[PDB]
RNA sequence: CAGAGGUGAAAUUCUUAGACCGCACCAAGACGAACUACAGCGAAGGCAUUCUUCAAGGAUACCUUCCUCAAUCAAGAACCAAAGUGUGGAGAUCGAAGAUGAUUAGAGACCAUUGUAGUCCACACUGCAAACGAUGACACCCAUGAAUUGGGGAUAUCUUGCACGUUUUCUGUUUUCACGCGAAAGCUUUGAGGUUACAGUCUCAGGGGGGAGUACG
């Protein structure tokens, strides 16, 4: 019982920032200066091999363990940013960005508005690979 | 239709729709105008693409606005076009 | 005639301390033994003394910069960044 | 799949061979002058 | 660029003298219509000219450019600091 | 055990939003030499415009202001604008392919002393009867839209005080008259001010940030139960 | 203290009053980075590459 | 052989010398600006199915208040075109076609 | 607070001496997304944030000036992507050489993590490219309809001088088997047309395949 002093019904609004790249995927809670950190899940906590951390199955189970560890906190409603690599890489979100989104709606959190926050370059750097590109 | 065309002798519709340098025969676009003075009134002889200063004399001498193609007249004078 | 083909002033080395020394070494003396123009009198009539001095042949001018040239390029900049930094203060 | 048929081998290597060959040739009567 | 025609014009049809020993002795004398100065000139120098263009009233005009420049636009060879017109036809 | 340190904060904003307190938030406990309100002061606060101002006009909807911590009242945190932008969803579904996308940087500076950089977007848009199959501008009509963008925004914007320039910003007051001083020029499509952000601010004043936050609601994180 | 940042300096005296003894040598110079009037100090970047 | 009269891109004779090069979206080759396949791409967030789980636990997300949507704008090489079915080999009479 | 990275799958590699992740910043070096196109500018190589500034270039308009001053070329001269060389700076990203993991019969490669020269700037060299429209320069005639960039002439819409509408015009820049030509593919006012019915002017190059752009100077 370390919430803060409201009423029963009140919603105590937080925010998730959901990372979700082709080799894993974070959910990770905040305030709203993203300055203090509620709880932070991955999906390479949940399962046992590699070629599953970006599993839609792992990012689900990885956000059921965040909505359990919010009730002990305290936090109701959550806003949401998502966001792929960026930069100079891709900008396209990975499997598990959509089953994170869903389990915790699902889970009896409330959601508040959505936003997307991949990093887009004005001007970039020389990404890898060569003037050819990956070879297979 | 039903007409032909001799090109010795073109119609008017034709010959008027051609560059000057592309007529039977070449010759001008512009002329020469009568124009009038704001609150002077006098007579000066102004060309139609004039591009230097023109001014009247004896007044406030600000009129014939330059431009790329034909000048401008200030509202204050009336113009008439000269003959030939 | 030309009395040489590319040594110029270095032929008093006699072939001595390799070319490309010499070679470096010539730009360098050619500029340190020029007339540079004198903005005070518009002519050309500044000669080098000593390393860093510059004396006016007609006017009574002296001059401090460069060892081998009147002004070195870092210079010109400085003094246009100079310039434009007191016209914003004053 | 952009070419013909070039016949003995891609003629940039055959080329940088014949460089090479060229620049051994040269070395041998540098020694020898 | 309008001193630099109607320097020419005086050149063409008119008279005048080069030098400050000259342009006093026609300010001395009061036969002179304008006088013009190089941008580069000793400060006492352009003082006393412009002391005595003061003291006879006579218009007196900042050329901007170097007395070389000035020279150049004079039509000679040589380099000018001071011009004085003692007869403009234009 | 992390949550047995954490004591809740209120934050505020300043009167020009209807809802002052709109965020909570968490903090260590005073510890020793670490005093919790100087780690408290200077942190930043997102949020969105449509829940401050209570309002469902759609527009203030794709807007974000953020809030910087400038004093710890007791369990309450009293800011001051920040800066704000509009949301990436929206910018990047006004941008149109056969048309002229213009943009201007501003920097002005207000009475109070602060210092604010404005980022403004326009658009060309073709005419009614227009069968043109582009509608680029040129090149002499963009740098007089620009010209004209910077007077005005210099001139409004010097003559008031951090407060009343915010409360310009929002309410979209002078984004109407921009446009209106600006279609004579070309016919804009739309223009908005995509990104203001405050880049100098004067020295800290205490009776300043008390006037600007009007009357201060009570707070109780630290009433019994 | 009056110097805008940015700017290039010589004959830079280290504590007040020395009369000069940072960036003598021909051709160095000291550039002027920042100042701080809480703590009324002025950094620098000497010849060396160092910061002071 | 010449097999298309525009040589596969879109600079003519006496149009441009040189033209930037870009990054393929896939693998990341290099490839003129004008010779590239380019798309507009607003995709959905969330699926039909999911969206419907969101929008029922949001305040905000209702009838009169739709989702955001993704923006991208992707070019690719001549080889991640084709294998991505993006753009397939037609017919040699087929290949004028040009839609908009 | 227990892993993160990376792959078809992994491993080299980072991490309770706190990595990955989150917020606001500081430093340094590159670059200027979306708008961006069978659009614009430049002799070619090439050229994309804003403001100030310097010298140029083309087209258009003209009842201004001048009066053959021109076209095209051995010799001779200037410029010229990338890589490379010299001397001073810089060193974020990427990355020839090299190192370490994997694939494989082998793998020195393709893939993964790195990393030196380089990549960037100033001054001085080098003079090569599928430096391509694989199409030398100047001039004349030539079918139809579009589109589009800049300037000018004549006579509906919208904001409060601008943009737009209709029709002409000069310059540029493109698209729909014109006659005709060609071995065909194809070219077509913009020629690869107007050629055995063979002549507008100048100039560069070729003469079966190799040896060979090599040897000697
Ligand atoms: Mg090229
Ligand atoms: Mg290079
Ligand atoms: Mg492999
Ligand atoms: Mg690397
Ligand atoms: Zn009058
Ligand atoms: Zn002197
Ligand atoms: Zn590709």
């Amino acid at each position: 019982a370390y919430g803060p002093n409201v009423k029963k019904g009140d919603l105590v609004y937080g925010v998730v920032h959901i990372f979700a790249s082709f080799n894993d995927t974070f959910v990770h809670v905040t305030d709203m200066s993203g300055r203090e950190t509620y709880v932070k899940v991955t999906g390479g906590m949940k399962v046992k091999a590699d070629r599953d951390e970006s599993s839609p199955y792992a990012a689900m189970m990885a956000a059921q363990d965040v909505v359990a560890r919010c009730k002990e906190c305290g936090i109701n409603a959550l806003h949401v940013k998502m966001r792929a690599v960026g930069g100079v890489r891709t900008k396209s979100p990975g499997p598990g960005a959509q089953a994170a989104l869903r389990a915790l709606a699902r889970a009896g959190m409330k959601i508040g508005r959505i936003e997307d926050v991949t990093p887009i370059p004005t001007d970039s750097t020389r990404r890898k690979g060569s003037r050819r590109g990956r070879r297979l | 239709g039903f007409f032909d065309a001799d090109l010795s002798y073109p119609t008017v519709r034709t010959e008027r729709m051609k560059h000057k340098r592309r007529r039977l025969v070449q010759g001008p676009n512009s002329y020469f105008m009568d124009v009038s003075c704001p609150r002077c009134r006098q007579v000066t002889v102004v060309y139609s693409h004039a591009t230097t200063s023109v001014e009247c004399k004896g007044c406030s001498k600000k009129l014939c606005r330059p431009t790329g193609g034909k000048a401008l007249l200030v509202e204050g004078c009336g113009y008439r076009r000269k003959p030939d | 005639a030309k009395r040489t083909v590319k040594m110029g002033v270095m032929g008093r080395y006699g072939t001595r301390y390799g070319a490309n020394p010499r070679k470096r070494a010539k730009k360098l003396e050619v500029s340190q033994h020029a007339k540079h123009f004198c903005s005070f009198c518009g002519k050309f009539a500044f000669r080098r003394k000593a390393v860093g001095i510059w004396r006016c042949d007609g006017c009574s001018k002296t001059v401090a910069g460069g060892a081998y040239t009147l002004s070195t390029p870092n210079n010109s900049t400085v003094r246009s960044t100079v310039r434009r930094l007191r016209e914003l203060a004053k | 799949g952009t070419v013909s048929r070039p016949r003995g081998m891609r003629p940039k290597w055959h080329k940088k061979r014949i460089k090479r060959l060229k620049l051994r040739r040269r070395r041998m009567r540098q020694r020898s002058k | 660029d309008t001193i630099n025609a109607k320097l020419q014009l005086v050149m063409k049809s008119g008279k005048y003298v080069l030098g400050t020993q000259q342009a006093l002795t026609t300010l001395r004398q009061g036969r002179s219509k304008l006088v013009v100065i190089a941008n580069n000139c000793p400060p006492i120098r352009r003082a006393e000219v412009e002391y005595y263009c003061t003291l006879s009233k006579t218009p007196i005009h900042h050329y901007s450019g170097n007395n070389l420049d000035l020279g150049t636009a004079c039509g000679k060879h040589f380099r000018t600091c001071v011009l004085s017109v003692t007869n403009v036809g234009d | 055990e992390t949550m047995a340190r954490k004591e809740w904060y209120d934050v505020v904003a300043p009167a020009n939003f209807e809802k002052r307190q709109f965020a909570k938030t968490i903090c260590n406990k005073t510890q020793g030499t670490r005093i919790a309100a100087d780690v408290l002061r200077g942190r930043v606060f997102e949020a969105n415009l449509a829940d401050l101002n209570q309002s469902a006009g759609e527009e203030e909807a794709y807007r974000k202001v953020r809030f910087t911590v400038q004093e710890v009242q007791g369990r309450n945190l009293l800011t001051q604008f920040h800066s704000m932008e509009v949301t990436t969803d929206k910018m990047a579904s006004l941008l149109r392919k056969w048309c002229t996308t213009m943009e201007t940087t501003v920097e002005v500076k207000t009475a109070d002393g602060y210092t604010m950089r404005l980022f403004v977007v326009a658009f060309t848009k073709p005419q009614a009867n227009q069968q043109s199959r582009n509608c680029y501008a040129k090149q002499r009509l963009v740098k007089w839209l620009r010209m004209r963008i910077t007077k005005m925004i210099k001139r409004r914007l010097s003559k008031v005080q951090i407060k009343e320039a915010v409360s310009l910003l929002t309410r979209n007051v002078l984004s109407d008259a921009l446009v209106r001083r600006c279609n004579p020029i070309l016919p804009l499509r739309e223009l908005r001010i995509r990104k203001v952000r405050v880049v100098r601010t004067p020295k800290f004043d205490a009776q300043a940030l008390l006037s600007a936050h009007g009357t201060i609601p009570a707070s109780v994180e630290a009433d019994q139960r | 203290g009056q110097i805008t940042e940015g700017c290039i300096v010589c004959n830079v005296e280290a504590k007040p009053g020395d009369r000069g003894t940072l960036a003598r040598a021909s051709g160095d110079y000291c550039i002027i980075i920042s100042h701080n009037h809480e703590t009324g100090r002025t950094r620098l970047k000497l010849p060396s590459g160092q910061k002071k | 052989t010449t097999k298309r009269r525009n040589h596969g891109r879109s600079k003519p004779a006496h149009s441009r010398g040189r033209v930037k090069p870009i990054h393929c979206f896939n693998c990341g080759r290099l490839t003129p600006k004008d010779k590239a396949v380019g798309r507009f791409v607003v995709r959905r967030m969330l699926d039909a199915a999911s969206a419907r789980d969101v929008a029922e636990a949001s305040p905000v997300y209702g009838a009169n208040f739709p989702m955001p949507r993704l923006y991208m704008k992707q070019r690719f090489c001549i080889a991640c075109a084709i294998h991505s079915r993006t753009v397939r080999a037609r017919p040699v009479g087929n290949r004028k076609i040009r839609y908009t």
